[PDB]
């Protein structure tokens, strides 16, 4: 009968690292291995009433009363030096390859039928316009999340290092690359075919991805936001905590990796919104909004119990979405 | 009603019983409470804390204490998703409300 | 009547599995369910509620010790 | 009648301890002492929902409403540092010797029977197969549970360590000593030989295993896990936390005495899946599977009570997964 695995669990393929930010100035990007790191410190804050009013505090007194006591917070803000007009992004990629074989399942029919299905997607098309995808949202600096939308010129520059050192190095522009456009190239075409040999499971891929952006002298980057423990009085507050690793701040691996799989350009609704990253129930959470709902057929779930369970192979493009789901890992799996 | 009820004599109590509210100070006290040392920083400190009291009028202690009481409730998406957890915050709200205000007078 | 319980059968007396849940009319009526549906030999059982709330325990060669 | 003993308990020979991870730079391996350690930090996440709903939650408002609310979680991560691609996991094994002999048992025929059982199986052929395929889960990097699944390259250094100092060295390449098939070579019958004159208690052996891992620039080592007390709230959950000695992420040392027991190959399905562990009722819980079912009669209590009571004695791979078993150690017996 062939039901679906009690458990499921896929190792997370493309493993980014803790993006380290450092700054310095332009047109000596190729001396940027000494650079200093941008430090996160500490500034207070002193805050307005700004929000609605729920009908009750309209009074004006009240409000008045309201705007007579501000609050205070002692917020963590990260910027670059004043003498630094460019900030440096530093992360690898470790691509690992094997994405059809679980790590746990308990089925073995159902992890043979998998295993199948994962051997005759590779086999009638391999990883080319999944790796096409990951290589341009590798081009075109994603991964550097705020830190890109107000910049003047971002370069990136990619080293696939070998046994010691780097074996093939590419160089983009990241403006002239889209941020929704999925074109071809020539460099990139062989950094994803680079990106291919290692999700096939044929080579070790270790990419060393450093991105530089035109910012400006001392304005403010944008590292990933810790939460805090909420234990103090309002005054000393600490209402943002940003990580760092050490003395040095950072953006989170998870965001990295969330911004390289956003590739998802086959879900039912208008593309013109743009590719979201690869989820089940594929839901970008500053839209709020979850699409490929289970209502319609186009989530993870059911593309892949038809497409295991009952042999229902879909469109190209939806098979492209679970194979990318696949990459992406997961725990799937009922109770 | 009967929670509120207690926890307003638990403060009255806690407040009025001994002087352990300004007993030692240290870093963690959650001491924007203010609530169990009403007297405790109005007695001795003529001018430091007691303009900090009066004119702050610290009643935000009521929003912790909904947080705390949102926990009473079961986490339940059935009880979310069905119209009591609108007839629960409602009446909460209302007792809160009375929590309020009767943590309000307290310069009187 | 039909109440629920949750039986885990576990190594010592503070080792966590998850358990398979039962549907019983008394609690001394899922002390005799689980102590049919014994697997193996040196294990303690317990019942639980659906919420994790202790019952009763028993070791093995012993008798049930009632906590709740 | 010679019934079975009501108690037995045999201590566990092949002591492992908990093995330390440190991080430094490849190519200066022979300098790894002052290695500084990989220290286990914190970093919170956010997740959208993943999982598979139970076709009540399927209405689209409902997945909304649960993707508007996310949850936050802080959980415990290890990396690399970003100036180094070299995990160092160091750990010692002492292998003690007297496999046969219980630390507990009533019958004294019993033990009479049992004693002369494995001393029969010790003259026969002595602790050779054994010793053979514990000296290959020294030499590939076993041990190294998901550190070994992406490295580059991977090397193994053994010290067999006398009065104060090393008196014999190894060093294996563990990717080319495959982690399924055990093949012959000239230092792992050295290897094998010293471990055999230690399981058989003519000699004192103890071994200092080093391995190094090529994983990348910080990249995420991956140390074992402990449990969770779980009595806070959902914010602050704490979902994953690792373990670590003394500001020092580790390996637990039954994790990896699980991984240098993995040498059965002789239950009765599909050897294309490779070694397991040697268990009674030898079962895989990744895989969910039970191996040597007592339905079939290959578990490891109708080969004792076959062997010993009743003098069937089974061929001689099975007899090599039960002394496999005494060597593993456990409580035996009935009640």
């Amino acid at each position: 009968i062939l039901s679906t695995a009690s458990v499921l669990a896929f190792e997370r393929k493309l493993d980014p690292s803790d993006a380290l930010m450092s700054a310095g100035a332009w047109a000596q990007r190729d001396a940027s291995q000494e650079w200093p790191a941008v430090t996160v410190r500490e500034k207070s804050v002193r805050g307005t009433i700004s929000n609605r009013l729920k009908t009750k505090d309209r009074d004006p007194a009240k409000l008045d009363a309201s705007i007579q006591s501000p609050n205070l917070q002692t917020v963590d803000v990260a910027n670059l030096p004043s003498d630094a007009d460019t900030l440096k992004v530093r992360f690898t990629l470790r691509v690992l390859g094997g994405a059809g074989t679980p790590s746990a399942c308990n089925d073995a029919a159902y992890r043979d039928k998998l295993l199948q299905t994962v051997a005759t997607y590779v086999n009638d098309q391999g990883f080319a316009e999944l790796a096409r995808r990951y290589a341009h949202n590798l081009a075109n600096a994603r991964f550097l999340w705020r830190n890109r939308v107000g910049a003047e010129a971002v370069e990136v520059r990619i080293n696939h290092i070998r046994q010691g050192e780097v074996a093939r190095a590419w160089r983009f522009d990241a403006l002239a690359i889209g941020l929704r456009d999925f074109k071809a190239d020539a460099e990139l075409d062989a950094l994803a075919e680079l990106i291919a040999s290692g999700l096939s499971g044929s080579g070790h891929v270790l990419l060393e991805v450093v991105a530089f952006a035109r910012i400006g002298d001392g304005q403010e980057v944008f590292p990933s936001q810790e939460l805090i423990l909420d234990k103090g009085d309002k005054k000393g507050q600490k209402s943002k905590t940003l990580y760092s690793v050490r003395d040095a701040a950072a953006i989170h691996s998870q965001k990295i990796g969330n911004a390289l799989r956003t590739i998802d350009t086959w879900y039912p609704d208008e593309d013109g919104l743009g590719p979201i990253a690869v989820e089940p129930y594929g839901s970008v959470t500053s839209q709020g909004k979850a699409y490929r709902q289970p209502k319609q057929k186009l989530d993870f779930y059911t593309l892949l119990d038809n497409w295991v369970l009952r042999d229902e192979a879909p469109a190209v493009e939806q098979q492209h979405y679970v194979i990318a789901n696949l990459i992406r890992g997961g725990v799937f799996g009922e109770a | 009603a009967q929670i509120c009820d207690e926890a307003l004599q638990y403060a009255a109590r806690l407040r009025e019983l001994e002087p352990g509210w300004s007993a030692t100070p240290g870093c963690q006290l959650h001491d924007a409470e203010q609530l169990w040392l009403d007297p405790l920083r109005a007695q001795t400190d003529e001018t430091f804390l007691q303009r900090r009291l009066r004119g702050d009028w610290p009643a935000e202690v009521g929003n912790r204490f909904a947080n705390w009481l949102n926990r009473a409730v079961s986490s339940d998406s059935q009880i979310l998703g069905s119209p009591e957890a609108a007839q629960w915050s409602q009446e909460l709200s209302k007792e809160l409300t009375m929590f309020k205000e009767i943590l309000e007078d307290e310069r009187d | 009547m039909k109440a629920a319980y949750i039986i885990k059968e576990v190594q010592n007396i503070n080792s966590e599995r998850e358990g398979t849940q039962i549907e019983a009319t008394s609690l001394s009526q899922a002390k005799r369910i689980a102590s049919k549906e014994q697997c193996f030999h040196g294990t303690v059982m317990r019942i639980e509620t659906v919420n994790g709330l202790w019952l009763a325990y028993k070791e093995d060669g012993k008798r049930w010790v009632d906590c709740q």
